[PDB]
């Protein structure tokens, strides 16, 4: 997150941090949305541009966390995957169209103080808020700027951008299962999702029944931070069918 | 880096 | 789920986080 601040403690508690267990390092991003489930993006599993393309055994996932680097005993829980589900029509070759991806735990976590779900958004939650210069937030452990690395989770809070603004601030192919948010150069203020922050949520906090949900996944951009340009979000909304489908069959 | 976590959680 | 996104820390016990109502502000 470049540009953003320490979380507080239990601010973001469906925070989750993707872990690979040899080497032992960061991988990305993801989010609690109940005692089984984790959402993440599909490229945090599955790039072959970049050769990536993890099984269930590479990883864990750590929930409850704070700091990035520290064992947080007594605080965080670390989680086994079962099964990996990545949407089908994923498109890596491209410009990451359906970025996401399910990952069901071996074990239910334990909710505590520090660990708790996000909501999905319903159509109508989604329609109110997925509008232009509505704020929403982002978190993450990853780099502090484009070319370092935080001591605890970051949060920065962003606007949507009108879609025509996105669609001309990059040659890259944007569709109905995107989003964008950040600041535009003559308003100033600054803020972005950077390499590390991939899978993480985009949540805002409804004002109807002051509940979060989670409204996107942080999926692409072009630099960090950079005037001019824009985050890129996966539309949760869009693809909720999909994670419905996979809950029910699977779970 | 990391420090190191559990050997519990690497099977 | 039921409880979802109800921090426990925060929503749970009435206390806000020091930036939510910069959120709040912007949902005109
Ligand atoms: N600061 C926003 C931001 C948010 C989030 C990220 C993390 N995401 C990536 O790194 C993805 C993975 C594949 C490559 N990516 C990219 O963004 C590429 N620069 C552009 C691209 C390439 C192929 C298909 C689609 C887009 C980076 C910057
Ligand atoms: C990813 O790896 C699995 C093996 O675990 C393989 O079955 C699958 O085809 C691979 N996907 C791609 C796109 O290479
Ligand atoms: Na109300
Ligand atoms: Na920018």
């Amino acid at each position: 997150i470049v540009e953003g601040s320490d979380a507080e403690i239990g601010m973001s508690p469906w925070q989750v941090m993707l872990f690979r267990k040899s080497p032992q390092e960061l991988l990305c991003g993801a989010s609690l949305i109940s005692d089984r489930w984790v959402l993440t993006a599909a490229h945090c599993l599955l790039y072959p541009p970049w050769d990536k393309n993890f099984t269930e055994n590479d990883l864990l996932v750590r929930i409850g966390k704070h700091s990035r680097t520290r064992y947080e005993r007594n605080i965080e829980k670390i989680s086994m995957l079962e099964k990996i589900y990545i949407h089908p029509r994923y498109n890596w070759r491209e410009n990451l169209d359906r970025d996401i991806a399910l990952m069901k735990l071996k074990k239910p976590v334990a909710f505590s103080d520090y660990i708790h779900p996000v909501c999905l958004p319903d159509r109508e939650t989604a329609a109110s808020l997925l509008q232009a210069g509505y704020k929403g937030r982002v978190t993450g452990w990853g780099n502090l700027k484009e070319t370092g690395q935080p001591s605890v989770l970051q949060v920065v809070n962003l606007p949507i951008v009108e879609r025509p603004v996105c669609k001309d601030s990059t040659r890259i192919r944007i569709t109905d299962n995107m989003f964008c948010a950040g600041y535009k150069p003559d308003e100033g203020k600054r803020g972005d999702a950077c390499e590390g922050d991939s899978g993480g949520p985009f949540v805002m906090k409804s004002p109807f029944n002051n509940r979060w949900y989670q409204m996107g996944i942080v999926s692409w951009g072009e630099g960090c931070d950079r005037d001019g340009k824009y985050g890129f979000y996966t539309h949760v909304f869009r693809l909720k069918k999909w994670i419905q489908k996979v809950i029910d069959q699977f779970g | 880096d990391f420090e190191e976590i559990p050997e519990e959680y690497l099977q | 789920e039921a409880d979802c996104g109800l921090r426990p820390l925060f929503e749970k016990k009435s206390l806000e986080d020091k930036t939510e109502r910069e959120l709040l502000e912007s949902y005109i």
